[PDB]
């Protein structure tokens, strides 16, 4: 069994609908089902969590004055089952709010670490859903990296776009988000580390590799 | 730049 949390961006830029037919938080809540019917369908053993950032209201372990805020922790790590099916379809909305995907990432790690104690699990993964609108620190990220490594949590970046035809338009707040995941994702795994860098488009089948 | 407060067992 693995243990996975699905970091999703809910933020108030997600909701902006202007490629094809579905918002890019349309897009990242319909992966997040397809993927979960997967498992639920295929009685997998893996225990999935789900966290949410941009969340108008705050819901995790770490939040307090000014830190950690506007990310909920939406689902425990625990084997996925139809009521989180009907519950992620149901409840799960935008967001009206931004939040710091560094934040988000923090909270992802420390429920891995509290929840997966004393249990043995194949890999610990977590997988970000964002187009990378919202301002971050990067406050102790070297701190961040270092605890990723010591945990051997395996990350992965999904976005509604690609970062490799014409231009989309994207903001310079963007391009340092993707230009951060680049910096990250070479500190954990070098080269080979900024392969793990997707799209929307490729993500349901990602997830399950 | 926004300073953050680790959860302890990230310092240990």
């Amino acid at each position: 069994k693995s243990a996975v949390v699905l970091c999703m961006d809910v933020g108030l830029a997600m909701s902006h609908s202007n490629q094809g037919k579905e918002s890019p938080f349309e897009q990242a809540k319909k992966v997040m089902m397809l993927f979960l019917q997967r498992q639920v369908f295929a009685e997998s053993k893996d225990e999935i969590a789900v966290v949410l950032y941009g969340t108008d209201t705050t819901d995790n372990a770490l939040a307090r004055e000014d830190q950690y805020e506007n990310i909920s922790v939406h689902r425990h790590l625990m084997l996925p089952d139809f009521d989180l099916l009907e519950q992620i379809e149901n409840v799960v909305e935008p967001g009206s709010v931004q939040a710091d995907f560094l934040d988000a990432l923090i909270v992802s790690m420390d429920l891995l670490q509290k929840e997966t104690l004393g249990k043995k699990y194949t890999r610990l993964h977590i997988a970000v859903f964002s187009d990378l609108s919202s301002p971050f620190s990067v406050d102790q990220l070297e701190v961040i990296i270092a605890n990723l490594k010591k945990a051997e949590i395996t990350l992965q970046f999904f976005l509604p776009f690609s970062v490799d035809g014409p231009g989309k338009g994207l903001s310079d707040q963007q391009k340092e988000g993707i230009e951060m995941v680049r910096k990250i994702m070479f500190s954990l795994d070098g080269e080979e580390g900024l392969s793990e860098v997707f799209t929307f488009r490729d993500s349901l089948e990602r997830l399950s590799i | 730049e926004r300073k953050r407060i680790l959860p302890t067992w990230m310092l240990a």
